[PDB]
């Protein structure tokens, strides 16, 4: 019997960034 | 909302959405689900190009016209765009802000219905990566309570792998089976679409042409499904009528115009699909005799099987032809196959059965199963026939093949289809199957041992019965027994090779005049009974191509030609002549 | 009937959802399928049809027009396939018992190993049995499963190996078409 | 002539980009080569020097003198390396037959099986031949490609599903370099 082959699974990375505000006056 | 959701009833009033034809059975199931108190979210599951979105979009058309039941009247279908909605968020809460606003609008209108094309996208990654706040989870409680109605569309491949992983979402969405329509249904569908396509291209499609498009496309285009396939060929024909005509040409689209566009889609030379290639088939036997002379009984047999296959008398599911070229070497058993492909203008496939001798070699032809090396590879045999549906298949030295390989061919002859590792059905009923073996030649030439010689006429056939199993021989259409080359036939072979060398050098400007004595000498040395005429190309290369090639670059032979070959009787060697 | 029928036929869903799906869908059918002469009540016959659509096989319509099909099934097969009447009797009688409600309830409709010479009708009666019954034909050529490792193709590869997402051909095919004829040609070669 | 030598010697870009680049490059060089003098006309020998810079090959080899180098191929190898004179001379006559244009063009130009004791310069003639003709040198040791699984690497990597750019080891080298010698060592043990 031929040897088995394993397949890896790569997870993508994406994140959300907050936003600070600066009033003019 | 403002741009993420596009209403289909308002669009239907203007146009755009094509009308539905022959889908009352499928529509009735959807309406029954939409009218349910809970889980009224039908899911259209069907293969690619089977009208997956023609039923959702057409539901709006029916609602505007009024064909739908009274309960479904006053309902609005919304086509959600996940890409547009998800695009431009650039924040954690922008998606939920717009998404919830969409649900708020639908929740307010109890009769509103949502259409989510390609619903499998949200389950994978709707609006979150490296987290768990997905778009599906937001609508899970709403669907369970029947607050909003959602119509989904996803393919079977994207339904078993992506969908059904989150049983919660699958529970809410009912499944409506969609099947590819028949040929009679599609021709009726194209008739309804003719005014839209005709006005767009300002042409007319004959009734005969429409029936030929679906029929020819199915035979020559197997990758795509029939509904979208027929639309592509029909629409493509109108485009040609816009650019090819110079001015005031015929607007009607005849059958001949469809055969050209469909040929390009299949990468064929237009000879097979065209109905004007009968001249080639009528003289195919005579043409092959000039290319490969000898054994006329073997050449005429192929033409008879090919003629019936293209005359409407071919087998319903078996290949065009299965043959076992049982004969000696050097009788052009493989040459007849390569030349046949050129005549029919189809790809040539050659497989060496000597490599497939071990029990584990059969896997390479059909691919390795899941979980083992080679699974990514579809398979040499399966990928070749799938890539080239119209091609010639050659299997040389089949007798040496392992029995596991013979078993694969059993289904090929009877059913015309072979499954691969990935499950793709190799529909190649158009390819002609040819096999070459030298099993019985040994008994024919070799006499029976003993003082008295027995009748060996039937001994050759008996060997094929023991080597090949009865089921394999029964599936074969015919066995072509080749005959040994005669003294006159071999002399013509020498002229054939010299013609290729003569014409190859004639264009260069070097004339070749081979003497008759040299031709006779090359025949004996070049043609061995055990090995056939295979050494002819080798001796011709060493005897003629080697000396002439050297002087071609430098010397008088570069120009002027005037080459005259001769043979001396004192030493029997071949003399060479060169002049300016 | 909805609770009992759902457990016996509907699969991949739990009993509260399964029973409530048949009851809800049955209300829309009786309320919307007949344009006129509607049925105010919902009898057992209606619930059986709804379960049959969800599971693709009926349980009480056997004495309907389909009844006449089972009678001519044996005779029609004899016309298409001559001789070997004993084999047609086995298939037609097995279907009749299953449809009539005398099935095993834990085994298939029938499992018959047709063995004989080449070209005598082994792969014809089966092909002509699906066409007469109007059901999909799950044709599986066992000549491909020559080695033990080929079993993965039938039930898919296990987790953590290539081809895991592909799944099983036999399992997925049967799930798509539960009512069908499963043909394993040349089983000995496997 | 520019198009013939551009595609062969550069071996970096495709045919259409090379011609437009060399033509523009040639005009600029001749336009500013002398401080005061100038040559409105162009010649083959002039543009040949330009290709040498982008190709990083001497102008002599870049010159369209393949016949000259082929004629003195034996004299060049015998002068650059010593020994195996009989073996080197036989190789030159055979290569001339292929470059003459006779025979089937689809077939490969190189059909040579070296066979002798190592350490006598067998490897050196393969690199010297490529250096003289200008073609690249691609060395593929068969000993590494001994395992049955290793054979598959030549056509494609086993786990390279995302990485389809690399492709097979043998195929990528030939694809990138269409004019290069392939040196296979220890082919008997395969
Ligand atoms: N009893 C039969 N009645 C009518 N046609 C038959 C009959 N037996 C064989 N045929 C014809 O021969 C074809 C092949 O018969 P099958 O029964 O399918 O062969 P098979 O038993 O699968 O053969 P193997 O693979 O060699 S064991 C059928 O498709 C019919 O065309
Ligand atoms: N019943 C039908 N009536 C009219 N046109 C149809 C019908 N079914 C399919 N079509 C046409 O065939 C195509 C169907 O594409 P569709 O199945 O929605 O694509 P996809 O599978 O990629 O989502 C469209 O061009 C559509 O107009
Ligand atoms: N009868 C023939 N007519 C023309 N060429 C022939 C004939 N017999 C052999 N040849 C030549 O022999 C060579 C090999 O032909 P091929 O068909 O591969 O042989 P085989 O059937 O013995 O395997 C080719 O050069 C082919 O043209
Ligand atoms: N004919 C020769 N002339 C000069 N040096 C030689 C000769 N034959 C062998 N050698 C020496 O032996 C080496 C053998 O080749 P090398 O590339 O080092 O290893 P390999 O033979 O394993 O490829 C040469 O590089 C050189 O050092
Ligand atoms: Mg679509
Ligand atoms: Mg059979
Ligand atoms: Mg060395």
């Amino acid at each position: 019997g031929k040897t088995n082959d394993w397949l890896d699974f790569d997870q993508l990375a994406e994140e959300k960034v907050r936003d600070a505000l600066k009033p003019p006056s | 909302t403002e741009n993420f959701t596009t209403n289909l009833n308002q669009l239907a009033r203007v146009g755009g959405i094509d009308p539905l034809i022959g889908r009352e059975k499928e529509l009735e199931r959807a309406i029954q689900v939409l009218c349910r108190r809970r889980k009224n979210n039908p899911l259209l599951v069907g293969e690619s190009g089977v009208g997956k979105t023609a039923i959702a979009e057409g539901l709006a058309w029916r609602i505007v016209q009024g064909d739908v039941p009274e309960v479904m009247a006053d309902c609005t279908i919304y086509s959600l765009d996940i890409g547009s909605l998800l695009a431009g968020t650039k924040y954690r809460g922008d998606f939920e802000k717009r998404f919830k606003a969409l649900l708020k609008q639908l929740e307010q209108d109890t009769n509103s219905i949502l259409f989510i094309d390609e619903i499998h996208t949200i389950i994978g990654a709707g609006a979150a990566s490296g987290g768990q706040v997905d778009a599906a989870n937001l609508i899970k409680p709403l669907l369970s309570s029947g607050k909003i109605r959602v119509i989904g569309s996803t393919t079977y491949q994207e339904f078993s792998n992506i969908f059904e992983k989150d049983r919660a979402l699958a529970r809410r969405f009912q499944k409506i089976d969609i099947t590819e329509p028949s040929i009679e249904e599609t021709v009726q569908i194209i008739n309804g679409l003719k005014p839209k396509y005709e006005a767009h291209h300002d042409v007319r499609y004959t009734a005969k042409a429409v029936r030929a498009a679906v029929e020819l496309a199915v035979k020559y285009i197997n990758d795509r499904h029939l509904p979208d396939k027929a639309i592509d060929v029909i629409d493509e024909a109108g485009a040609r009528a816009r650019l090819m005509p110079v001015s005031k040409r015929k607007k009607t689209v005849n059958v001949a115009d469809i055969e050209s566009v469909v040929a390009r889609i299949a990468r064929i030379p237009e000879k097979s699909v065209s109905q004007s290639d009968r001249d080639t088939l009528k003289n195919l036997g005579d043409r092959l005799k000039m290319l490969v002379f000898g054994q006329d009984k073997a050449i005429e047999a192929l033409t008879e099987a090919i003629k019936m296959a293209r005359a409407g008398l071919g087998h319903e599911h078996k290949p065009v032809g299965s043959f076992l070229f049982a004969g000696p070497t050097g009788v052009g058993k493989t040459e007849v196959t390569v030349q046949l492909s050129k005549a029919l203008g189809i790809e040539l496939l050659r497989f060496d059965m000597s490599e497939y001798m071990e029990r584990h070699t059969v896997s390479r032809l059909i691919g390795a199963p899941p979980g083992y090396v080679g699974f990514d590879q579809g398979g040499l045999l399966t990928d070749a026939v799938i890539k080239h549906p119209h091609a010639v298949l050659l299997l040389d030295e089949i007798e040496k093949a392992h029995p596991d390989v013979f078993n694969i061919l059993l289904q090929v002859m009877d059913n015309g289809t072979l499954t691969d590792n990935n499950g793709r059905k190799a529909d190649f009923r158009n390819v002609v199957l040819v096999m070459t073996t030298n099993a019985g030649v040994r008994e024919t030439e070799r006499k029976s041992i003993g003082l008295i010689h027995q009748d060996n006429s039937t001994d050759a056939m008996e060997e094929i019965k023991k080597i090949f199993t009865p089921e394999f021989r029964n599936r074969l259409d015919n066995i072509i027994w080749f005959d040994h080359l005669s003294t006159d036939v071999i002399h013509q072979v020498v002229d054939k090779f010299i013609v290729e060398l003569q014409v190859q050098l004639d264009q260069k400007g070097v004339s070749l005049e081979v003497s008759q004595e040299a031709r006779n000498w090359l025949a004996e040395k070049g043609y061995d009974r055990a090995m056939g005429a295979r050494p002819m190309a080798r001796v011709i290369q060493d005897n003629l191509k080697k000396p002439l090639a050297n002087e071609l670059l430098f010397g008088s032979l570069v120009d002027g030609g005037q080459v005259t070959v001769a043979l001396d009787k004192e030493k029997n060697e071949l003399t060479y002549g060169f002049q300016s």
